[PDB]
């Protein structure tokens, strides 16, 4: 009921505006009579997660190899705020 | 910077707060993601990447309806810790509600309240949504009005609570827990609004023509009374209200604080264009006994203090020329201590319809939050049922076995003695 | 020509209705724009 | 040379003064961007009464704008006149008063007057010679009657020499908009008589009449009932601001009108009111103005003047005029209806003459008057009070914020003995 009324936004092939009052039975049915059942059931992405946990060469692995691999070449930090080195820093170049 | 943090608690509060916090998504530019593609700040707070996160607390002890909010598309808008989940219920009892199970999820609520109000620079009160007849809202809310009236003290508090239905009832032990949650609210609250579950099935059959409606067919109707009560902070207008304008103009006395709600324009989509919605008829809808949201007649009793929260084309002239004929008639009675009687508030925004709703687009909406002495009849039928099973001591053994005694039985009846003693003395004329 | 026929018909040519006229209407003045700069003492 | 300090409070006030401060912008030729673009040169003569000077020729007012909630002065800045009102002159609170007196008079509006009084005492000593004061405020609400009566109380404690005037928005006696009107309006008129000299009582029930039967508008707002209230405000000072035949200031009609310290509750008016559609069939002359303002259906409070006798009656005029024809009209309204005045004053009518009519008019006048049939503006509130005091109807609000019942009990012994002076002379 949450997935149909809230997230789903309701029935699609039905009458979007019309509610027609019929002859014999005294009733405004074509909104009430549907009781929506459109489309697939409530899928939200849990069979995916448990399926990658369910279904499975690293059995023989030291943690230093798995937990410490080579990181990518582009994740390296840019040093935005660093004293520029083109002008040499103040250093006691008198060796005394 | 005039924020409001509102509390929904229980099985009802997540059923209502799913359909109460859906207008606040819809009438601002708020996606159910949380994004916008500044009146929203009373319910939505900026983050450093455009994301709006709300400021309400939803509590239920059984996690069986809260996890439905976590399934759908109402998840990224809400905050992960802002929704408190236990593992078991309280199972239609006040002892599990107030003593045992209410004592472990009570210190996880108050982390978030004390983090909410310490970012709210303009909070003016509290708004509560709890069930008299369940296990959580009877008890977990009953602890909070004991617990929040010592921490934050003198702040305003109001509740739109779900009263038991008068002729039909669902769970049988309710004339215990409905009486038992009453000695803990008359001195720890300020304005107790009541709505009914059966009394709106009548409304959707005679005003709307929809037979056999759902809770979510009754959740959006009560969900628009709420948007006509926050309708003063939220928008602009001629004369504006706040949470201290309500009870200073509605509750007279310390212990009679039980008003009654009524919402005027209820009509289908198709039948609206064949009928004239003048301001005379909209103010002559809430004074009919077939429009009240409880099953009571005001013809027995006497009005004491009223209210009117208009929207849209108020045109104060023709409103003033419409209250002036209500004062004429002898069918509508009052008590001589209130010769003024009324209140008018105004907002400019006409109300907004949801997709797939059952009401139409109406340009003029009226809520009438008035108190009457004819709730004192309605208390008695909920108070007649008590000694009809205390005499046999019918269901009493569920209560001693979770901390309470039989003395809470002996006084909660005696509190209803002097409450209904008070209403007979205020309903008498000078 | 219902109730109030003449004035409501006449005023529109010389002059969201409540939202537009919430600041007011030019009631207590003539339709002419300016009668200032009278050196009339 | 004789400036005016203006006060405002409530949200009832700040819709009216927002409409008061635009006819001053109309008559002095002030555009809504702070400069001046009027074609005259006499309009620029005494600009200093309402328009302080700055750089660039900018003229920004002597305005004070106060409320206890931020929700109202957002809209005053968001009106048509945003750039003119001073940003340092929006004193604000956080919590609305909510139709209660001690929320503004003793607790939350009381902690905030020390920031309003900083604004005034800096500003009022920037005037070279102030004439006095004026207030438009709510007796109906919790901020105007609660907080603003302190500002009538505490500023008069500073300078007792100047003149207090009040464009009081008194409640209607028939249809009421708040269930605590017989407390906030009852208690507010306990401190008006020791403190305030000019009291103009205004009713909306009296003004819903006038914009229907006289101006012929089927859909009236507040903003077209605010302008007639905003007409009579600039319709008082017509002679101080401009030259003419007989100038008069706000001490000159507080001497001709009020023979006693406690008989000073005025009754306002405005003369030239005719429909919008039929404006050009009337002849706007001297007999047309006087025949309207001497009637009951041109009166801005909701009491019929025929049930009593006026003690004193003021006036003012504007526009090029022939002074003998008014002098024939003022004796006729003292010779014909001689039963509608008391016999123990010789002269009861005052007049004063400007020179330049408003933009779009030719002949203007404004009616100010003492009358002892204002008892029915106060006996209805004073009989509403004891019908709920005896049932103790709302006293738990008032006791739980720093009041007594002895501050309640004496607030009708003032209100009874006020009427117990007006009764003898009529």
């Amino acid at each position: 009921t949450y997935d149909d009324h809230y997230n789903r936004h309701n029935y699609n092939p039905g009458l979007p505006a019309l509610r027609t009052w019929n002859g014999q039975k005294l009733l405004w049915l074509p909104e009430k009579s549907d009781f929506p059942l459109v489309a697939p059931p409530t899928n939200y992405g849990l069979l995916e997660q448990l399926q990658q946990k369910w279904l499975a060469t690293s059995l023989k692995e030291s943690i230093y190899t798995t937990s410490y691999p080579r990181l990518p070449v582009c994740a390296m930090s840019r040093r935005e705020h660093a004293i520029p080195v083109p002008h040499p820093r103040l250093q006691p170049i008198p060796r005394f | 910077m005039r924020e409001c943090i509102s509390i929904h608690v229980g099985q009802a509060g997540v059923q209502i707060g799913n359909a109460c916090w859906e207008l606040y998504c819809l009438e601002h530019g708020i996606q159910p993601d949380g994004q916008m593609p500044d009146s929203f700040n009373t319910f939505f707070s900026e983050t450093g990447a455009g994301k709006h996160v709300p400021r309400a607390v939803f509590v239920d002890l059984e996690p069986t309806v809260i996890d439905e909010v976590r399934t759908g598309t109402y998840r990224q808008l809400f905050h992960p810790e802002q929704l408190i989940t236990g593992k078991e219920d309280a199972a239609n009892n006040y002892a599990r509600g107030h003593y045992t199970i209410g004592k472990e999820i009570i210190d996880l609520v108050l982390d978030r309240i004390r983090k909410l109000a310490d970012q709210c620079t303009g909070l003016q009160g509290f708004l509560v949504f709890h069930s008299f007849g369940g296990g959580t809202g009877s008890g977990f809310t009953s602890l909070l009005m004991e617990r929040l009236s010592v921490d934050y003290g003198k702040k305003s508090k109001l509740e739109f609570s779900i009263y038991p239905a008068p002729q039909v009832s669902t769970a049988v032990v309710e004339p215990y827990n409905s009486i038992l949650t009453t000695h803990t609210t008359l001195e720890h609250s300020d304005c107790a609004f009541m709505v009914d579950n059966e009394a709106i099935y009548d409304i959707c059959r005679r005003n709307l023509d929809i037979e056999r409606p759902t809770y979510t067919n009754l959740n959006r109707l009560i969900g628009q009374i709420v948007s006509s009560i926050t309708a003063s902070l939220r928008f602009d207008g001629a004369l504006n209200v706040d949470l201290t304008e309500f009870q200073t103009n509605l509750v007279p006395y310390p212990r009679i604080h039980f008003p009654l709600a009524t919402y005027a324009p209820v009509i289908s989509a198709e039948k609206a264009y064949h009928e004239q919605l003048s301001v005379a008829e909209i103010t002559n809808a809430c004074f009919e006994p077939a429009n009240q949201m409880v099953k009571c007649d005001p013809r027995h009793g006497k009005y004491m203090a009223c209210c009117l929260l208009y929207r849209g084309d108020v045109v104060p002239k023709d409103v003033n020329a419409a209250i002036a004929t209500i004062k004429t008639k002898r069918t509508i009675q009052f008590v001589d201590w209130c010769p003024t009687g009324f209140k008018v508030g105004i907002n400019y925004q006409p109300p907004t319809v949801v997709p797939g709703g059952d009401l139409a687009k109406v340009q003029r909406a009226v809520c009438m939050l008035s108190n009457t002495t004819a709730i004192a009849e309605a208390w008695a039928r909920l108070d007649h049922k008590f000694d009809l099973m205390y005499a046999k001591r019918a269901f009493v053994h569920w209560y001693v076995g979770e901390g309470m005694e039989e003395g809470e039985f002996s006084e909660a009846r005696e509190d209803m003695a002097a409450l209904e003693k008070d209403y007979e003395e205020v309903g008498v004329d000078s | 020509l219902l109730y109030n026929w003449e004035e409501e018909r006449a005023t529109n040519q010389l002059d969201s209705e409540s939202y537009f006229f919430r600041h007011g209407h030019q009631g207590l003045l003539t339709t002419q724009p300016q009668s200032p700069m009278s050196s009339s003492t | 040379m004789r400036e005016i300090v203006h006060l405002q409070a409530g949200q009832c006030g700040n819709q009216i003064g927002a409409k008061f401060w635009e006819v001053i912008s109309d008559e002095h030729g002030i555009d809504p961007t702070g400069t001046y673009h009027g074609d005259s040169d006499l309009q620029l003569e005494r600009i200093n009464v309402y328009y302080n000077e700055a750089t660039g020729g900018k003229y920004v007012p002597r305005a004070v704008l106060v409320d206890l909630e931020p929700g109202t002065m957002d809209s005053v800045r968001s009106g048509p006149f945003g750039q003119i009102f001073r940003p340092d002159n929006f004193v604000f609170g956080q919590s609305g008063a909510g139709n209660n007196w001690a929320k503004g008079h003793y607790t939350e509006g009381a902690e905030l007057v020390d920031s309003v009084l900083d604004v005034v005492r800096k500003e009022a000593e920037s005037c070279d010679c102030l004439q006095g004061f004026q207030l438009t405020h709510s007796l109906g609400g919790g901020t105007g009657s609660g907080m603003g009566t302190l500002l009538i109380s505490k500023i008069r404690e500073e300078y007792p020499d100047r003149i207090m005037n009040t464009f009081s928005v008194v409640p209607s006696p028939k249809v009421s908009d708040t269930v605590v009107e017989p407390y906030n309006a009852t208690l507010s008129v306990h401190q008006l008589v020791e403190n305030t000299d000019e009291t103009y009582c205004i009713d909306n029930e009296a003004l819903y009449d006038i914009c229907f039967r006289t101006l012929k508008l089927t859909t009236p707002t507040y903003g077209d009932l605010n302008h007639l209230v905003s007409a009579t405000m600039s319709g008082v000072t017509t002679c101080l601001r401009f030259p003419g035949q007989l100038n008069a200031d706000l001490r000159k009609l507080a001497v001709n009108m009020v023979p006693f310290p406690r008989l000073h509750f005025f009754m306002p008016g405005f003369a030239p009111l005719t429909s919008r559609g039929s404006q050009q069939y009337r002849a706007l002359t001297v007999p047309e103005l006087t025949q309207q303002m001497f009637d009951a259906k041109n009166m801005m409070a909701a009491c019929d003047p025929r049930h009593g006798r006026y003690l004193t009656v003021a006036a003012v005029f504007r526009g090029r005029m022939s002074m003998k024809e008014v002098d024939e009209q003022m004796l006729n309204v003292q010779n014909k209806n001689s039963s509608y005045f008391v016999e123990w004053i010789p002269n009861n009518v005052k007049t004063a003459v400007c020179d330049i009519p408003p933009r779009g008019l030719k002949m203007s006048a404004t009616f100010i008057g003492n009358s002892t049939a204002i008892q029915e503006l106060f006996k209805r509130i004073s009989e509403q009070f004891t019908a709920m005091f005896r049932r103790k109807a709302f006293l738990h609000w008032y006791t739980g914020e720093g009041m007594d019942e002895m501050e309640f009990t004496e607030a009708e012994s003032n209100m009874n003995d006020l009427v117990s002076e007006y009764q003898q002379y009529q």
